Order: C-alpha cells, then structure tokens, then sequence
C-alpha cells in the first residue's frame, strides 16, 4: 500500500506542481512583457522630459 | 514605519555586544542581530541616488515587516535597487497611491497594505 | 524511493521553472536596456539639433 500510494502521490503531487510551474512561467512571460512595456513607457517619458528641457 | 525601524536599530545596538559570542545567542537574539545587520546594510545607500519618499516608505515597509529575512546580507542593497526598479516599472500607481495617501494618520491603510504586500510577493516570486 | 522520488522531480520542475523565468526576464531586460540607450542616444542627439538651433 506504501509503494502504491507513494508512486501514486508522487505523480499527482508531480502534476499538481507542473500545474503550478505552469502558472509560474506564465507570470514570468506575463511580468517581462508588461516590465518591457513600462521601460518603452518610462524611456518615452525620459525622452520627452529631456526634449522640453532642450526647449 | 520608521518608528519600528528605530526600535530594531536600538535593539540592535543593544545587542552588539553579544555579537562577539558564537552560538551562545538564542533564536530571539540571533533574529534580532540579523535584523539589525539587515537594517543597517539597508540604510547603506550610494551617492547621488536619491529615493523619493514613496520609495523610503516601500523600501522601509518591505525591510522591517518581516519580508526581508531570507534575504542575505550581502545583497540587500542589490534587493533594494532591484524592488525600486520594479516598483517604478511594475506598479506606478503603487508609488502614487503611496504619495498621495502619505499625509493620512493611519498610513497602513487595507488598500495600501494590500497592495504593497502583493508587490513585495510579486516581486520576491520573480526573484 | 518513491516518496522521495516525488520531491526529486518535484525539484527538478521547480528549478526548471526558475531559470526559465530568470533566462526570459534576463532577455527582456537586455532588451530594455538597449532600447532605453537608443533612446536616450536619441535625446541626446535632438539636444545636440536644439543647440545647433539656438546657434
């Protein structure tokens, strides 16, 4: 029953946790797109600051 | 949060003493020593890198609510410029929820705590 | 074997998804990092354009 249980367990738990990296690589992909749209966003601001400061 | 911070500090100048022994401190001194190093390491700040307020009271919050144990020493002020630079990345409107809700009597607000809170586990799972 | 079988691939994935979501977030910050230099290149070069037209 041991063996059984712990194989068994083992691939659940190993599903539940393939589950979980799933949704942790999703944030990754989801954090560096939206941390690239706020650099484009805080360098267009930089850039704009500097070109009122050049007027 | 800086009333917290000075009370750490304080315990940790108190504490210096017994900093010399090694493993004579129980958990509760060994806890709050690191604390201290963590603290003192944290104020530790460049030159000419000026933090605007929002950013001090975030980084201050972060540091010493128990976010920043697991956190080694060596790399706490690489921590601190890297959650700043999320911070103004990530969660703009964070900071200026922050600003604008600086001046309230009860700063710790539910919808500032919350916020943070998730910005520092957003940030700390992306680490 | 198999009960710690479990937390040995569970591991694996957890690390697995680590340096997926550190090598992705490395990328996209080079990526930035590039991008903000070109801008700001930029802006010093439109600076450069408002002296010459102050001169």
């Amino acid at each position: 029953e041991q063996l059984a249980n712990a194989r068994r367990d083992y691939e659940a738990e190993i599903a539940r946790a393939r589950q979980e990296a799933a949704k942790i690589v999703a944030q990754a992909q989801e954090r560096a797109k939206q941390q690239e749209a706020e650099i484009i966003a805080q360098a267009r601001r930089e850039a704009e600051r500097l070109k009122e400061e050049a007027r | 949060v800086a009333g917290k911070l000075k009370g750490e500090l304080a315990q940790f100048r108190d504490l210096a003493a017994f900093a010399q022994f090694a493993s004579d401190l129980d958990a509760t001194t060994k806890a709050q020593i690191e604390r201290g190093q963590r603290l003192q390491e944290l104020l530790k700040q460049p030159q000419y890198q000026p933090l605007p307020v929002e950013d001090q009271v975030a980084v201050l919050y972060a540091a010493t609510n128990n976010y920043l144990d697991d956190v080694p020493v060596p790399l706490i002020t690489k921590w601190r410029d890297d959650f700043l630079a999320f911070l103004r990345t990530a969660h703009p409107e964070v900071r200026k929820l922050i600003y604008d809700n600086r001046l309230d009597r009860k700063f710790p607000t539910p919808e500032v705590k919350e916020a943070l809170e998730a910005a520092i586990k957003e940030f700390k799972a992306t680490s």
